[PDB]
């Protein structure tokens, strides 16, 4: 889907999870 | 799940639980990855040593949940099976190799703020996210420890491990369909998956477009959550040529 | 065994 893997209460509102920060500080 | 946390409301809309219809209860668990497609571990069908051969009509899938036993009224939405496609090379008489299976819905199912499907890597995501030290998220109904259950979907973090590493820490052979993943016991910190997880997604949030990807699925596990063991997972772009042509086929 | 019954329509 073009849609895929964007949370309704997440991603599409623009609000963070309490720890997708600590996979984003991975990513080096 | 062990030594997870409680998953936020909406925090992974992709998740399914597979469910018996007799007796009642969680079998795995699963993703949705479009409004008719489901993706599981094989195992979770299929695994002769273990008695286990499931058809479509024993199954339900349950889509949008939170609570592990819980109805959820309005929320979750419950989903028959049309058709369960097991790789044609899953290799349960040994390892576990290309531990994959696709189930084709009877209907649609709806989406909602709850329920969202997530997104298969393509070629460059995978190269470009799947290396040691990378975090991804596993999430479950599954038993909390190894040796008990949780009243809502459990969440945890877990670096990819270096593949000499992974294939350092058990006697089972590994294969390029696999990769591990959990922190070493100088690390510190701890969490796997567990007996009941099987099947449920090993996902990725992208930093070049802030997407969710599903780059692994819930295979096997020496124990839960061993000081020296790690969590196996189905490298899901590996077998995405036959993800794609089942889907092209049987729509 | 611990799970709320669900409806009877998804179980025909
Ligand atoms: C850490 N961990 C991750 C996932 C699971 C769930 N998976 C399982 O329980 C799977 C199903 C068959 C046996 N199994 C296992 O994980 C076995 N313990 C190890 C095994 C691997 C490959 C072939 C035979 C046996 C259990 C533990
Ligand atoms: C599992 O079930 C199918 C059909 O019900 C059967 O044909 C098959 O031989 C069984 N065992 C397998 C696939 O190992
Ligand atoms: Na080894
Ligand atoms: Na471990």
């Amino acid at each position: 889907e073009a849609d895929c893997g964007l949370r309704p209460l997440f991603e599409k509102k623009s609000l963070e999870d309490k720890t997708e920060r600590e996979l984003l500080e991975s990513y080096i | 799940i062990v030594e997870g946390s409680d998953a936020e409301i909406g925090m992974s809309p992709w998740q399914v639980m597979l469910f018996r219809k007799s007796p009642q209860e969680l079998l795995c668990g699963a993703s949705l990855i479009s409004d008719r497609w489901v993706l599981t571990a094989a195992h979770c069908l299929l695994y002769p040593p273990w008695d286990k051969n499931f058809t479509e009509n024993d199954l339900l899938v349950r889509i949008g949940k939170h609570s592990r036993t819980r109805y959820e009224r309005n929320i979750e939405k419950i989903s028959m099976l049309e058709k369960i496609y097991i790789h044609p090379r899953y290799n349960w008489r040994e390892n576990l190799d290309r531990d994959i299976a696709l189930m084709k819905l009877k209907k649609p199912v709806a989406f909602s703020d709850y329920i969202h499907p997530v997104c298969l890597p393509d070629r460059e995501t995978a190269a470009s996210l799947l290396q040691a030290g990378y975090k991804g998220r596993v999430t479950g109904w599954g038993n909390l420890k190894e040796t008990g259950q949780p009243s809502v979907l459990q969440v945890v973090n877990l670096p990819i491990v270096e593949r000499p590493v992974c294939k350092d820490s058990t006697r089972i052979r590994i294969t390029d369909n696999m990769f591990c993943a959990g922190y070493k016991p100088d690390e510190g910190k701890r969490g796997d998956a567990c007996e009941g997880d099987s099947g449920g997604p090993f996902v990725m949030k992208s930093p070049f477009n802030n997407r969710w990807y599903q780059m692994g699925i819930v295979s096997w596990g020496e124990g839960c959550d061993r000081d020296g063991k790690y969590g196996f997972y189905t490298h899901v772009f590996r077998l995405k040529k036959w993800i794609q042509k089942v889907i092209d086929q049987f729509g | 065994g611990d799970f709320e019954e669900i409806p009877e329509e998804y179980l025909q």
